[PDB]
């Protein structure tokens, strides 16, 4: 569940090599790492010789623990170990915050958005079920919202590979389901305790953890999101962003006149 | 001894049901006959007679069965396609789209014949242009230069985990926090 | 059938041994009272399931291919008869293969067991029994305890409504002429001889080509269109809505009878439900009993009624059957009512209406018996065969002299002509 | 060499020969396959033995709980014929016995009617088929 | 043709098959294709004739009556 | 079916030769192949095998 | 080019039916299909690299002639990032034994083997699955091959040469290799054989 | 008798302790388990569970308790086949072998789900065939192939670095779900990590050694952070020499 | 006949009743007659 | 022992039993070259076609209608039982229902 | 054994009574006929009695069925044929 | 005929199911 | 010659009595053994103890008779009996008798120590102790010794663990 140890020990090591996006700081939010550390090229990083990992002298989750490597880090190693952290302790976090079946209370608006999208909330119910009770993988399921399509289709559900974000995807997160298989075995043995088939206790825990769900969260976020996409400075760092990716163009395009 | 166990009615109704959908007969026996499992063909003849006895007549029933197998193979094939797409993030697995690339390596290399130096230097380019590669590429035509859209790489989906912002935070939603 | 108290006197045929073994005891619980004082029957799955056989089969003709399979066999060497007498029990009469649970034929199937342990296990009187069971009568529809079951439904006489007009109409006379050509048409029809139709036909040019016409074709098209027209009408109004009064009756131990006015809109399933939620909320039950409605048949048959548009063709068909001296404001029709559940309370009202429905000598006398043969109910001190013959056969002999046998419950199985030749 | 013959015709022409795993029917194939061989009997007598042969009561209505034109699946037939030339020592090196049956059904797989024989050239009788023509022969 | 496609980036394809309404016309398209076709391999004749009627077409409630109305008519079942 | 046949060892054909039109010197076939196969004969380009001509 | 007569299909043999979700009338101007199958691949590669067809994966080794399957793994391997080495290679193999038959090889085999005898017995009523793999694996067995090689020989299916072959191979044995290849009651029959089996197998 | 006993009882001497209430429970509990068994009889597939060589009425020995096992094999195992067996008919892949299933639907993303349950079944397979239950002791012919490769100047040094680097490649696959395999590449031994869905099979290795890295089988006894002292009891646990003729059957 | 064991349970149907095999109330314990073996050497010869 | 239809000596098929496609072809199958295989699956059990007549002498020909007009004075419905000619086909030719023929001669 | 069990030593193995008496039936049955060739009376074929029976009357047209050399033989190309002589006429 | 065999039927009875019902209500004509 | 050979053979080879399924080796329609499914079955398992490969382990080359001479002060116990007991222990797989698991608990205690330090609770460890009486491994759980097997016969044994080539025979 928290990492915030072993990345408190990792993070040092990484942030001079993020300077690139910024540099050394105080706070740093594990989306933000999750993101700046996603997709990693073989070509620019590469594993530096006698990489420790490479020829299984020492374990990936183990490298947090001996100095050695921190002194010299490889890369794309300590990049994949922060990845899976922040990611993984991320998910807990805001499953942790979605998972309060506190409020029964159920907002409007959020019923306003569904109903134009989906048809119903039992529409929403269902699609959150059979997108996390069907599974190539036990992961987390995540129902985000994409503003490529968002006039369409503001909400869609991704179920993905093991603890992986959908800030990878540049999807907005609203909320989460934790079908990893400590979940189904724990409630496996909160059966057969008291005072059976796989799939169908698997869709067990798929409805009775949407059903614990607190929507006034997924409102915040949706709103967050919306307007997000509505703010100016997104479409200036768009502009500027893509207007370097031409002069890039064009000057590779020089570079072998 | 051979003698049909099938009576002339039955034979009637599961030929119907067959020429409905070729499916529904090929299902437990495409090659050899499987016998140890059961058969669409007969588990639906089931809930036929099942419907008859309800009262409904012969063409409704027939119709409403075969919507029973149609719908079933349905849910099957969303799950298929649910899973499908996990799979296809996951990076490893590949649908035509990709394959097509694959072909187009194989092909490449007999149409043209190569050296294995040749290949390997195919290897390292491609390699580069699968990683470093970048959309928005530029022809010069002078005066005059136009950029055009390209093929998929890695450094492409960076860029698109950040928003085509260049900046790894853009989520002013909620997280954990590290000091 | 191990009955009898039911006809005045105590069972006979030793099965009682069979009932008493521990081992019944130990599966079922209480069944041993229940086949003994309730006269009841038990099937195929009942004595498999009781270890009272090993042997069970579906096969056409079996005697027939007992006879050819022993006329093939060759020598009498105990070795040989052990083998083929064995692969003959083998290969049809173990159930080895093609054979389920679901298959085999229950009385007792298992809520049934539970129901019976509850009511007639380690009880020692019939009073107690009783008074038991009244107290299981009592309970409400919501109750945690009381439980539901499959109940096999009684089959009906036709099985479908098309057999009940059928059947219903051999006792009237048929017109001549459908309902929709009888009324005479608007136009009018000079009846010819049948010959001048087929010298009708004619020449006419028809754009450039020369065709043969009929003279009277266009005639016989407005009349056909207007039968048709007629049809219509019929068949939209015996749609139209249906006042009348209805009667239903509850079929069980239990005589009730339902009577209420009901409107049918038969145009726009939902009609049929919608009287079933009627019956069962005069009935006093909850509104969702899965209920077989069913047609009473003036000529005493049944059907089931599945559909509306069945329906509507029962409130045509049958006019109702009415004594005018009570005054009904619309026709009657009778329709009977089967339960697709029985609840626990329902069964207990079943069993104590039977138990109070024979003779009560021959009830107590029979526990008796009963508990005479089962002894202590440890394996041993149960009567063997020759024993229990004997008792049974001491009991039945100081029976069968009291009137109560032989001048009443003698007569009381007899079939219902041959009470109508008695008198 | 007649003998992979003969084990063809047992394997491949008779519907429903019973379950060829039993060790009854089991047997019965054994023994007549051992006179087959040593020319303790005909062909066509031991061919009519094995399908009059006893089986179980009421063979024909316990075959329609399994079967619907009574042709049973054909592996139990090879299999128990290979494996009594097998356990009989009639090859003396042991594949040969499995191959020769198995390739002498593959080659008539492709006639038209294969499983069928006119019953007087179906085996031994006064007037033969010539040795090309032959049913299951190697010279086909 | 060796130009690079990762199976990452065709994800939202992907998401897009998700819906049910493309597993509805999925459906619809299989149960379409599902009845017994004898057609066999391409054939020119049927080609030509397909085709040459499609240039031909390209120059180019009331209640049911009941069986019991047929069984009235002795006329129209001839 | 024997126009399926012909169709694709027609196919192949021109494409065992159209690599030529691909690589001159790429080699892909064997030496040996170059030493004995290159010249004219009744398999590769005979000038006619028939009388009457 | 068109046939000597046009006519209309034959009619459907009784018991002969199209394969199910089997597109009957596919053209290639049709769209790619987003699957993998041998059909899908297929006309995929009738696209791709025109009318270039192989019988077997050799084959097609054959005319790349001196580029092995792992040479090529390393291009699939740089394209596809997030594969292994091994995969990538497994790929290819995979592609090209799609596109053609099946790879004949000791390794299939063993995997074949491994996998047999890593299920086991099955609940099939007969063990049916179980004789059906017996029997297939024993086909691939050498004391087979040699007898496939008797039976070809026994149609007299060789040439002067192929008995040459068969005689000198037969005069390189000692009493002692025939003591011990004897000892099978096969072997010896290979060691004879060999040549001319290898030969008709391939 | 065993045909009439149904599944989970054991057959043995009655001691007359029963109370005649549990002994009808007892009765009650065998109608149900004949009704289930009716319907499992249909529910049959043509992929179905392997038999297991060795007694686990017991746990494996100084590896799993009951409860841990049986919640492999009758839990998570028995649901891959059913996935396996839902989606491998009224397809092309029915009623062909496990590999042929496997082999052909390899890297394909439409297929996902069945490549995806029949990987599982190999590897849970492979998994219980690697599990000898009071382990082996390496045979020398593999000791020495073993050596040749990953042996530094030590005496079988190649069994405690095996078993080192099977521990570290086992740590070092962070999402718990997956396998890991000794596996030889044809050309030399190696430790490979499987993610969830894939098998040694899909990627034509030849595969010796099976270790199962799914969180779910080390959770009921080593909890999450046992991992280690788990990997290190396999060995106590695991069968060699069945790698040992395999690595020599694929050399010849 | 002997080796395929199937009717050997014959020899021993008075086990199907657990309290009455104890008993002895029916003296036939045996497939023909009174016990297994009363004459095993005589009577089947008397099939021609 | 003669068939009906030709006088042969068996019944005529193509295939019979439920293994044999698959028993034939088996090295292939745990190849996996059959996978996709349609030869296997379209020709599997096919049959052959039924020849034979069901009517020999056709009772079927005509059908109802026709005998209304095989009067005299129906010089159309006549003439499609005839040859060019005008003479009527011999009975193994063109088979008629025996009313059909008494009817036309006359 | 070594051949046919209708055939022993010296010809067809004689069974009827009429095979004694007359026992040039045996070794004879024409001029296509050689040792190998009695039991099997049909001789090879495009040789001397190869020609099959039907119903006891043998079948001399087998080219004529399948429309191979007959008057009524089977035409492959008709309309290329008469289309080149109209455009040579 | 009036000799029948052992395997084949002998004579349909002629009628002229209704007076089933007290059989096994699957059972066909 | 060689039929009346084969006869005597399968009639002195024959199995008899009741096996796994219930059932004799010749009964009708179940069947024993089927395409070496039990030969397999021991080839993967094989016939060896824990307790066997971690004394083969720690007692390393050395002599077996000078660890006896050692493992025995003067006063301990007769050497021969305790050289008996090993012998027949390690090859021809025996239960040990208490004198053999007595010197053997004394001696290799650290690994059976180190083999027993990791077990999670619920299953199976390995322990010697012999206060019940009986030595059948049948009756610890085979949890005595590290043995799988109730039996092995000792011909059988002897011959799998020689196909193993750590002792000199030659
Ligand atoms: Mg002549
Ligand atoms: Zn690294």
């Amino acid at each position: 569940l928290r990492n915030a140890r072993e990345l408190h020990r990792l993070l040092p090591a990484l942030l001079p090599l993020l300077d690139p996006p910024v540099p050394t700081g105080a706070s740093v939010c594990a989306a933000h790492l999750i993101v700046a550390t996603g997709h990693v090229s073989k070509q620019r990083e590469p594993h530096m010789s006698n990489c420790p990992v490479l020829e299984r002298k020492i374990p990936l989750s183990e490298i947090a623990s001996d100095d050695n490597f921190l002194k010299h880090p490889c890369v794309p190693c300590l990049k994949h170990r922060i990845n899976f952290l922040a990611s993984e302790d991320f998910c807990y976090d805001f499953v942790e915050r979605c998972g309060c079946g506190t409020d029964g209370a159920l907002p409007p608006e959020w019923r306003c958005i569904v109903e134009r999208q989906f048809g119903s909330m039992a529409a929403l119910v269902e699609e959150l079920v059979i997108h996390a009770s069907n599974r190539r993988e036990a992961g987390w399921t995540w129902l985000v919202y994409d503003a490529q399509q968002a006039g369409e289709r503001p909400l869609l559900v991704v179920n993905m590979p093991a603890q992986r974000s959908p800030l990878l995807l540049g999807l907005w997160p609203l909320a989460v389901v934790n079908v990893t298989e400590a979940v189904l075995v724990e409630a496996v043995r909160a059966e057969s305790s008291g005072s059976k088939k796989l799939s169908e206790i698997r869709e067990k825990v798929a409805r009775d953890a949407v059903s614990r769900m607190n929507w006034g969260f997924i409102l915040q976020q949706l709103k967050k999101a919306e307007t997000y996409y509505a703010s100016s400075d997104r479409g200036e760092k768009i502009r500027v962003h893509r207007m370097k990716l031409e002069r890039e163009a064009v000057t590779k395009a020089m570079s072998g006149l | 001894d051979d003698t049909s166990t099938l009576s002339p009615e039955r034979v009637a109704l599961r030929d119907e049901l067959a020429r409905k959908s070729r499916l529904v007969a090929s299902e437990g026996m495409r090659y050899y006959n499987i016998f140890w499992v059961r058969k669409p063909l007969d588990t639906m003849e089931k809930e036929y007679y099942e419907l008859k006895r309800r009262g409904v007549d012969h063409g409704e029933a027939i119709r409403k069965v075969l919507q029973g197998f149609y719908s079933g193979l349905a849910v099957k094939k969303r799950v298929a396609a649910i899973q499908a797409e996990e799979a296809k993030l996951t990076g490893r697995f590949i649908t035509m789209r990709e394959a097509t690339v694959v072909l187009g390596v194989l092909a490449k290399l007999h149409k043209e014949q190569l050296t294995p130096h040749q290949v390997s230097l195919l290897a390292k380019e491609q390699g580069e242009t699968t990683q470093s590669g970048a959309k928005l590429t530029a022809i010069v035509s002078r005066q005059v230069e136009v950029k055009e859209t390209a093929n998929d790489s890695v450094r492409q989906l960076r860029e698109k985990a950040e928003d085509q912002t260049g900046f790894p935070d853009w989520y002013t939603g909620e997280s954990p926090t590290y000091s | 059938i191990f009955d009898g108290p039911n006809v005045g006197i105590t069972p006979y045929g030793g099965m009682t041994r069979l009932l008493a073994r521990p081992e019944t005891s130990l599966k079922y619980p209480g069944l041993a009272e229940f086949v003994v004082l309730t006269g009841a029957s038990l099937f195929a799955g009942d004595a498999l399931r009781l270890g009272w056989t090993d042997l069970f089969t579906t096969i056409p003709d079996m005697t027939y291919h007992i006879k050819e399979w022993f006329d093939t066999t060759e020598h009498m060497h105990n070795d040989a008869v052990a083998w083929q007498l064995g692969h003959l029990l083998e290969t049809c009469f173990k159930m080895k293969e093609s054979h389920s649970s679901a298959m085999e034929r229950a009385a007792i199937t298992p809520t049934r067991a539970r129901w019976v342990e509850d009511a007639f296990a380690d009880q020692p009187s019939v009073n107690d029994i009783m008074r038991t069971l009244t107290e299981i009568e009592q309970l409400p529809f919501q109750s945690t305890h009381n439980t539901s079951d499959e109940s096999h439904i009684t089959p009906y006489t036709l099985g479908s409504v098309a057999a009940g007009v059928q059947r219903l109409g051999e006792h009237r006379l048929r017109y001549t002429l459908s309902p929709w050509d009888i009324t005479p048409p608007e136009d009018s029809v000079v009846l010819k001889h049948t010959s001048e139709m087929f010298r009708a036909y004619v020449l006419e040019r028809r754009g450039a080509t020369d065709v043969v016409t009929h003279r009277d074709a266009e005639r016989a098209a407005a009349w056909s269109q207007q039968r048709q027209r007629e049809y219509d009408a019929y068949c939209s109004l015996k749609e139209a809505p249906h006042p009348r009064h209805v009667y239903a009756r509850l079929e069980g131990c239990e005589g009730k009878i339902v009577s209420f006015e009901f409107v049918f809109e038969i145009s726009c399933t939902t009609t049929i439900s919608r009287l079933k939620s009627r019956i069962l909320d005069a009935l006093g039950m909850p509104r969702d009993r899965n209920i077989d409605l069913g047609w009473y048949l003036p000529t005493l048959d049944t059907c089931p009624i599945h559909s509306d548009e069945e329906l509507m063709q029962v409130l045509h068909t049958d006019p109702g059957i009415e004594d005018p001296k009570e005054k009904l404001r619309y026709p009657p029709i009778y329709f009977i009512v089967k339960r697709c559940t029985l609840y626990f309370s329902e069964w207990a009202y079943a069993v104590k209406h039977q138990l109070l429905l024979q003779s009560p000598f021959a009830l107590r006398a029979a526990f008796g018996l009963l508990q005479e043969v089962r002894g202590d109910g440890a394996a041993e001190n149960v009567m063997p065969l020759a024993e229990t013959l004997g008792t049974e056969f001491k009991y039945f002999t100081r029976l069968m002299r009291r009137p109560d046998f032989y001048r009443v419950g003698v007569h009381t199985d007899k079939s219902v002509e041959k009470w109508e030749e008695i008198k | 060499d007649d003998m992979f013959i003969w084990l063809c015709h047992t394997a491949m022409s008779v519907l429903n020969p019973g379950d060829m795993r039993s060790r009854l029917i089991y047997n019965h194939l054994r023994i007549l396959a051992e006179s087959v061989a040593s020319g303790e009997m005909t062909q066509r007598t031991a061919f009519r033995f094995f399908e009059s042969a006893v089986r179980s009561p009421a063979y024909r209505e316990i075959a329609k709980r399994q079967l619907e034109g009574g042709a049973a699946t054909r592996l139990a037939g090879i299999s128990a014929a290979a494996d009594v030339m097998r356990r009989m020592g009639l090859t003396r090196r042991p594949m040969s016995s499995y191959f020769e049956l198995y390739q002498r059904i593959v080659e008539r797989s492709e006639a038209m009617t294969p499983w069928g024989f006119p019953p007087l050239f179906q085996f031994e009788e006064r007037l033969s088929l010539e040795p090309r023509l032959k049913f299951f022969s190697r010279a086909s | 043709f060796i130009s690079p496609q990762l199976p990452q980036m065709d994800w939202r394809n992907m998401s897009a098959r998700s819906s049910e309404e493309s597993i509805r016309e999925e459906m619809r398209q299989l149960a379409e294709n599902d009845v017994m076709q004898h057609q066999r391999v391409f054939n020119e004749r049927m080609w030509y004739e397909k085709e040459e009627e499609h240039r031909m077409k390209a120059r180019s409630p009331p209640r049911v009556l009941g069986g019991d109305y047929f069984k009235t008519r002795f006329g129209y079942s001839l | 079916t024997d126009r399926i046949r012909r169709y694709f060892r027609e196919l192949e054909a021109v494409h065992t030769s159209g690599s030529a039109s691909a690589r001159g010197s790429g080699g892909g076939t064997t030496a040996e192949h170059k030493q004995q196969d290159q010249f004219y004969s009744p398999e590769n380009q005979p000038i006619s095998l028939h009388r009457n001509n | 080019h068109g046939n000597l007569f046009y006519f209309r299909e034959y009619p459907m043999y009784p018991g002969e039916y199209v394969p199910a979700e089997h597109n009957t009338l596919s053209s290639l101007r049709d769209e790619l299909r987003l699957d993998l199958t041998a059909q899908s691949l297929k006309e995929a590669w009738m696209r791709v690299s025109g009318g270039v067809y192989f019988q077997s994966v050799d084959e097609y080794y054959a005319s790349v002639d001196g580029l092995d399957a792992e040479q090529i793994g390393e291009v699939l391997a740089a394209l596809f990032p997030e594969l292994n080495c091994y995969e990538a290679q497994a790929l290819v193999q995979r592609t090209l034994e799609c596109i053609s038959r099946p790879v004949s090889a000791a390794s299939r085999q063993l995997s074949r083997t491994i996998t047999a005898e890593a299920v086991g017995l099955d609940n099939a009523p007969g063990h049916y699955t179980n004789f059906l793999e017996w029997m297939g694996r024993l086909t691939e067995t050498r004391a087979f091959k040699t007898e496939h090689a008797l039976f070809e020989f026994s149609r007299r299916k060789f040439n002067r040469d192929d008995v040459r072959v068969m005689f000198e191979n037969y005069r390189l044995m000692s009493k002692a290799t025939l003591l011990a290849d004897s000892a099978d009651s096969y072997s010896h029959f290979y060691t004879v054989l060999k040549d001319f089996a290898r030969k008709v197998a391939g | 008798y065993h045909a009439y006993v149904p599944k989970g009882a054991s057959v043995q001497m009655g001691e007359t302790f029963m109370p005649s209430n549990i002994a009808t429970a007892v009765f009650r509990e065998t109608e149900a388990a004949a009704a289930r068994a009716d319907k499992t009889k249909e529910e049959t597939g043509f992929f179905s569970q392997p038999r297991l060589n060795y007694p686990v009425s017991s746990g494996i020995p100084a590896l799993f308790s009951k409860d841990q096992f049986d919640m492999q094999y009758s839990l998570f195992h028995r649901d891959v086949v059913e996935t396996l067996n839902r989606h491998t008919l009224g397809t092309p892949l029915e009623g062909h072998n496990l590999e042929t299933v496997i082999r052909k639907t390899s890297f394909d993303a439409t297929q996902a789900v069945a490549h995806t349950a029949a990987s599982e079944h190999f590897n849970y397979c492979f998994f219980y065939k690697s599990l000898r239950p009071w382990g082996t002791a390496p045979p020398p012919r593999l000791r020495e192939a073993l050596q040749l490769q990953y042996g530094t100047n030590g005496s079988a040094d190649a069994m405690d670095e095996v078993r080192r680097i099977v521990w570290v490649t086992a740590a070092s696959h962070q999402e718990r779900c997956g396998w890991v395999y000794l596996v030889w590449s044809g050309v030399h031994f190696d430790v490979v990590e499987f993610p969830h869905g894939s098998c040694p099979i899909a990627s034509d290795l030849i595969p010796l050694l099976a270790l199962n890295v799914h969180e779910s089988a080390y959770i009921l006894d080593y909890g999450t952070s046992g991992l280690k002292q788990y990997v290190e009891n396999y060995f106590k646990a695991c069968n060699w020499p069945l790698a040992e003729r395999y690595y020599l059957m694929a050399i010849g | 006949f002997v080796d395929l064991e199937t009717g050997t349970s014959l020899y021993f149907r008075d086990t199907r009743d657990s309290a009455e095999a104890i008993a002895h109330a029916a003296d036939s314990k045996g497939i023909k007659g009174m016990d297994n073996a009363i004459d095993l050497y005589n009577e089947y010869r008397i099939v021609p | 022992r003669e068939g009906w239809l030709f006088g042969q000596q068996v019944q005529l098929h193509y295939h019979r039993f439920p293994d044999e496609q698959l028993i034939t072809n088996l090295s292939r199958w745990r190849t996996g070259e059959t996978v996709g295989d349609i030869a296997m699956q379209q020709f599997r059990n096919a049959q052959p076609f039924d020849i034979e007549d069901k009517d020999p002498q056709g009772v079927q020909r005509p059908s109802p209608e026709v005998y209304m007009k095989l009067n005299y004075k129906n010089p159309a419905t006549i003439s499609r039982f005839l040859t060019r000619t005008g003479h009527m086909y011999p009975a193994d030719i063109l088979p008629l229902n025996p009313e059909a023929v008494v009817k036309l001669r006359v | 054994r070594q051949h046919d069990s209708g055939v022993n030593q010296y010809g067809l193995k004689p069974t009827n009574a009429y095979d004694y008496i007359n026992p040039t039936n045996l070794i004879n049955f024409g001029r296509g006929t050689t040792f190998d060739n009695l039991g099997v009376r049909r001789a090879g074929r495009g040789e001397i009695d190869s020609s099959p029976s039907h119903s006891g009357s043998p079948v001399f047209t087998q080219a004529k069925l399948i429309g191979l050399s007959g008057e009524e033989q089977l035409t492959m190309c008709q309309s290329e044929t008469m289309a080149l002589r109209l455009c040579m006429a | 005929r009036v000799a029948f065999d052992f395997n084949d039927q002998l004579h349909p009875t002629r009628i002229g199911y209704a007076w089933f019902a007290s059989q096994d209500p699957t059972f066909g004509h | 010659m060689g039929e009346r050979m084969r006869a005597i053979i399968e009639d002195y080879s024959k199995g008899f009595g009741l096996g796994p399924h219930g059932h004799s080796p010749t009964h009708d329609t179940i069947h024993y053994n089927t395409l070496n499914a039990e030969g397999e079955r021991v080839r993967d398992l094989g016939y060896t103890d824990a307790l066997g490969r971690l004394f083969s382990e720690k007692l390393g080359d050395r002599d077996v008779h000078q660890w006896a001479v050692e493992s025995c002060a003067d006063g301990e116990a007769d050497v021969r009996q305790l050289l008996l007991s090993l012998h027949e222990w390690r090859e021809r797989g025996r239960p040990p008798s208490l004198l053999l698991a007595n010197v053997l608990s004394k001696y290799l205690e650290e690994e059976i120590a180190a083999f027993n330090k990791g077990i999670p609770e619920n299953a199976p460890k390995l322990q010697l102790e012999t206060s019940d009486g009986t030595l059948a491994h049948s009756g610890s759980g085979g949890s005595r010794s590290g043995t799988m097997w109730a039996d092995v016969d000792p011909t059988t044994f002897a011959l799998h663990q020689a196909s193993q080539s750590t002792r000199s025979t030659r």
